[PDB]
C-alpha cells in the first residue's frame, strides 16, 4: 500500500 | 545555504528563514525522548590535582562506559564525569547544510575525532500500534523523507514531527558514523558516533540498514563506489518486519 516509506535499523560499524 | 544549531532555537526566526530557503521545514525541536504512550561505576574519584593535570574522568576505563550506560549525577566523579553527553547535550560542532539531491544534511563544523558523540536521535517514541498509525499518516502525506528509527522491538523513534537535528544526517553506503544505543537512566536512547577521523567541513553520514516496506525503494545519491543503489537494498520487507514484529 505504502508507496514508500521504511525503518532505519540500528547496527554497529563493522570494516 | 547551510545554518547553525541555534537557529533552531528560535521557531519565529526559523520559520521566516524556511519561507526564504533558508532553513528546512519547521519540526518541534525537543531535548529528549518522549513516549507517545508511557512505560554507578567503578571508577576511582579523579584528584583536584590530576583534574588540573588534564587527566579524564570516567574515561576509556569506565565501567559504564564500557557497557555504554551513562553516569548518574552520583558518579564517584561527580561534576568531571565525561561519561554523561547524552545528559549534558555536548555533541559535537556540527551544521546542517541543503545538499544537492538528498535534501538537508549534516555537516562537521570541525575536525572530528574517531568516536567522537554527534548527537542523540531524539523523537516521539511509538509502539506497533502508533508506528502503523503513522506509516498510513506519512503514506497518505505523500512524506518523501522518512525518520523511523528502530530502538528495540517495542518501540520506533519517530523523529518526523519531533526531534533535533540529527533526523538530518543522510543515509551513506560507506558511512562516516554509527548508530550506538546508550543506557541513560534506565532508558535506552541512540546516537551517533564519528567511526573514524572526520574532517571539518565534511558531511555527516550513517548506513542506515534501511528496512523498506514501500513498493518502491528510493535511490541512493550517496556516490560512493560500492553504491547500493537503493535506500533499504534488495528486498522489500512488510511492515511488521520493518516495525520489530
Ligand atoms: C532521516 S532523513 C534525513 C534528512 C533529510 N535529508 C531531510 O532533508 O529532511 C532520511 C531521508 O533523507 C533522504 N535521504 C537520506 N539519505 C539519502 C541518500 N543517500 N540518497 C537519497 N536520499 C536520501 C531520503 O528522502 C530519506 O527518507
Ligand atoms: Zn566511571
Ligand atoms: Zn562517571
Ligand atoms: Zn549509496
Amino acid at each position: 500500500a505504502p508507496a514508500t516509506g521504511g525503518v532505519m535499523k540500528p547496527h554497529r560499524y563493522r570494516p | 545555504p547551510s545554518c547553525v544549531m541555534d537557529d533552531f532555537r528560535d521557531p519565529q526566526r526559523w520559520k521566516e528563514c524556511a519561507k526564504q530557503g533558508k532553513m528546512p521545514c519547521y519540526f518541534d525541536l525537543i531535548e529528549e525522548n518522549v513516549y507517545l504512550t508511557e512505560r554507578q561505576c567503578e571508577c576511582t574519584p579523579l584528584s583536584k590535582d590530576e583534574r588540573a593535570q588534564g587527566e579524564i574522568a570516567c574515561g576509556e576505563d569506565c565501567l559504564n562506559r564500557l557497557l555504554m550506560i551513562e553516569c548518574s549525577s552520583r558518579c564517584p566523579n561527580g561534576d568531571y564525569c565525561s561519561n554523561r553527553r547524552f545528559q549534558r547535550k555536548q555533541h559535537a560542532d556540527v551544521e546542517v547544510i541543503l545538499t544537492e539531491k538528498k535534501g538537508w544534511g549534516l555537516r562537521a563544523a570541525k575536525d572530528l575525532p574517531s568516536n567522537t558523540f554527534v548527537l542523540e536521535y531524539c523523537g516521539e517514541v511509538l509502539d506497533h500500534k502508533e508506528f502503523k498509525a503513522r506509516v498510513k499518516e506519512y503514506a497518505r502525506n505523500k512524506n518523501i523523507h522518512y525518520y523511523f528509527m528502530a530502538l528495540k522491538n517495542d518501540e520506533i523513534i519517530d523523529a518526523t514531527q519531533k526531534g533535533n537535528c540529527s533526523r538530518f544526517m543522510n543515509h551513506s553506503c560507506e558511512p562516516n558514523c554509527e548508530t550506538q544505543k546508550w543506557t541513560v537512566n534506565g532508558q535506552l536512547r541512540v546516537g551517533f558516533f564519528t567511526t573514524k577521523l572526520v574532517p571539518s567541513g565534511s558531511e555527516l553520514t550513517f548506513d542506515y540498514q534501511f528496512q523498506r516496506y514501500g513498493k518502491e525503494a528510493q535511490k541512493c545519491f550517496c556516490g560512493s563506489a560500492n553504491c547500493r543503489g537503493y535506500l533499504g537494498g534488495e528486498n522489500r520487507v512488510s511492515i511488521r518486519a520493518a516495525g520489530g514484529k
